[PDB]
């Protein structure tokens, strides 16, 4: 699909008293969820831009939020060293798993919907259980602050980006870093993998050769503060293409639901949509008066949301 | 007992009540027969609730034996007990989380303030150095019209340095005042994690007191509270044994307001007012 | 030595004089503007 955001906006939601840290879309409902630095998570209706409710259980600034496949649970991480699991039917905190020393940066529920991953300043990624709440296995190997963590589409592979210039892909079963990538010029901040709707579109975009099995293999991407966006092959570990042109540090990256275009945000106060198969789309779209922090793409609806340091969340129409 | 345990489990299912590091005592006070042999924290909490409900029956039987007057203990008492438990848990957890958030913000502000105190130190040093070089140049060029201009600029730098020094001592006075505040806030923030762990037992005891101990006199109110506390101790359920229930279930403003409403200055009267409130 | 101090004192006096003169001019202009009021 050729959904592309347009410069005009529909709602600029501003209820947060502190800079917004991340914004996500609900899998099924017409609900947008924003986590900010005032230790609160707010719930919005992106269709009509109406504030709905707030989840004020966290102590320090909330960093990352994530839904599961069914959208019935919300996992949140904050600087108060804890992971809070929210029951989205009643919007009440049900389980607060402790540990994982120092500021927790990222959180994600793998599609199997029974376990959680989390990244923090303590140079490790932990593995929790939704049902019980015990950290069963711990991932070690990162020598610095791990910023973002993202799993696969079937709950087997995990990538973690850190300040140590390494984006290490991990395995659930063997707990070994089968792919280690240390090639970025400066701090790597955001990662996001490729949906299966774009696996075919990478073959003619790069010229990679299929293996004996024929599958192109799982795909990676890692944005970094060096103003460069680079997409990576999980199976091999070699570079496909480097996307260059961002003015400032990039903070969020994700793929179009149709798997054709690249759409990302950065500290350059603008949203930039890039094409990689043909390098034709290079639309630059300002979004906020201050730094822009995070963003998300609706799977089916033509909507994109962006969170910024100006305590405002904005919704853009895709056309 | 099975019905009480099931009602407690279903009602307190959305309460956190999860302690991964729970230590099962060797002699669990098993009240519900079908309780799992290695019970969890939530199961122990519900067992304690059932124990409280049965303890009320035991107390009523004792009063009947001594020839006293008793009120019937119905399942509605248990429902009120679990309602109070859930409400008190939510309220105390929200209050403590908000307090710790406020304290964290205050401590962060104080740390930023002291960093700015250091930055004013370096700014003052630079200002003093440039004033020294300015008046040195003034004295050099004055012993050989523009000289008057530059010595006027020297006085301007001196006035700026005096204002910066006033900012220096005023800010340093402000920081020294907030030393006790920052110390208390740091102590409370460190003890936040321990306070969170005792919310379950404290709220269970307070809810049981509100729901059940209303009709009795101080002696048997104390007897019931001691029985519940001993059972919680035997089940390895953390609760605070230092705070008074009247202090826990009310704030000082409410107690002052009640005294203005001719409430007697008595612990039992304060508990009765709390029951009339919650 | 002290002569430089006293001529700089005179310079401060002239700075204060200039400030007072500017304030006088500004307030006189303000008064002329409020005659109709």
């Amino acid at each position: 699909k050729e959904w592309i955001p347009r410069p005009p906006e529909k709602y600029a939601l501003s209820g947060h008293r502190s800079p917004v840290t991340r914004v996500i879309f609900h899998p099924v409902f017409s609900v947008m969820v924003s986590a900010s630095e005032d230790a609160t998570i707010k719930v919005w209706d992106y269709e009509t831009g109406d504030f709905e409710r707030t989840l004020k259980g966290h102590t320090d600034s909330v960093q990352d939020i994530s839904f599961d496949h069914s959208g019935k649970l919300l996992a949140s991480c904050s600087a108060d060293m804890t992971i809070k699991l929210w029951d989205f039917q009643g919007f009440e905190c049900i389980r607060t798993m402790h540990g994982h020393d120092h500021n927790v940066s990222s959180v994600a529920i793998m599609p199997n919907g029974d376990h959680i991953v989390s990244a923090s300043r303590d140079k490790t990624i932990k593995m929790w259980e939704v049902q019980t709440g015990y950290c069963v296995k711990t991932f070690t190997g990162h020598r610095e602050w791990v910023r973002m963590v993202r799993p696969n589409q079937d709950g087997t592979l995990i990538a973690s980006c850190s300040n140590d210039q390494t984006v290490r892909v991990w395995v659930v079963a063997t707990k070994e870093c089968k792919a280690e990538l240390r090639e970025h010029e400066h701090v790597v901040e955001c990662i996001s993998w490729a949906p299966e709707s774009s696996y075919s579109s990478i073959s003619e975009a790069t010229g990679s050769e299929t293996k004996k099995s024929g599958k192109p293999g799982p795909f990676l991407l890692s944005g970094s503060r060096d103003k460069t966006i680079k997409m990576w092959d999980v199976s091999t570990g070699m570079c496909l293409m480097t996307l260059v042109g961002h003015d400032n540090w990039v903070r969020g990256v994700l793929f179009h639901s149709g798997g054709k275009f690249i759409l990302s945000c950065a500290d350059d106060k603008t949203l930039r949509v890039w094409d990689y198969k043909n390098k034709r789309c290079m639309k630059t779209l300002n979004a906020h008066e201050h730094f822009v922090t995070s963003l998300d793409f609706h799977k089916t609806a033509p909507y994109v949301v962006t969170g910024s340091v100006d305590q405002t969340v904005k919704v853009w129409e895709c056309r | 007992t099975e019905a009480l345990y099931q009602v407690g489990k279903e009602f307190t299912s959305k309460m956190d009540l999860e302690k991964p590091n729970y230590i099962v005592p060797d002699y669990m006070p098993v009240v519900y027969d079908k309780l799992p042999q290695p019970p969890s924290h939530r199961e122990a909490i519900v067992n304690s609730c059932v124990f409280v409900h049965q303890t009320l029956h035991q107390a009523n039987a004792r009063l009947a034996k001594r020839g006293g007057r008793t009120m019937a203990i119905t399942p509605r008492h248990y429902l009120d007990f679990i309602n109070h438990y859930a409400n008190l848990f939510h309220e105390k957890r929200s209050e403590l989380e908000e307090q710790q958030m406020h304290l964290n913000v205050g401590l962060r502000k104080i740390k930023e303030t002291v960093d700015q105190v250091e930055e004013l130190r370096r700014d003052l040093r630079i200002k003093s150095q440039e004033l020294e070089v300015k008046n040195a140049a003034a004295n050099d060029k004055l012993k050989k019209e523009e000289y008057a201009v530059l010595i006027s600029e020297a006085q301007a730098i001196k006035a700026d340095l005096a204002a910066v020094e006033a900012k220096v001592n005023r800010s340093t006075a402000l920081l020294k005042s907030l030393s006790a505040e920052r110390e208390r806030w740091e102590k409370t923030s460190e003890t936040f994690k321990n306070q969170m762990s005792t919310i379950a037992g404290d709220c269970l005891l307070s809810a049981a007191f509100i729901a059940y101990a209303g009709y009795f006199d101080q002696q048997m109110r104390q007897n019931l509270f001691t029985t519940w506390s001993h059972h919680l101790q035997q089940a390895n359920i953390q609760f605070r044994t230092d705070i008074a229930r009247t202090e826990y279930l009310s704030n000082a403003d409410e107690r002052l307001r009640w005294q203005a409403s001719s409430l007697p200055a008595d612990d039992l009267c304060t508990e009765n007012a709390i029951m009339l409130k919650r």
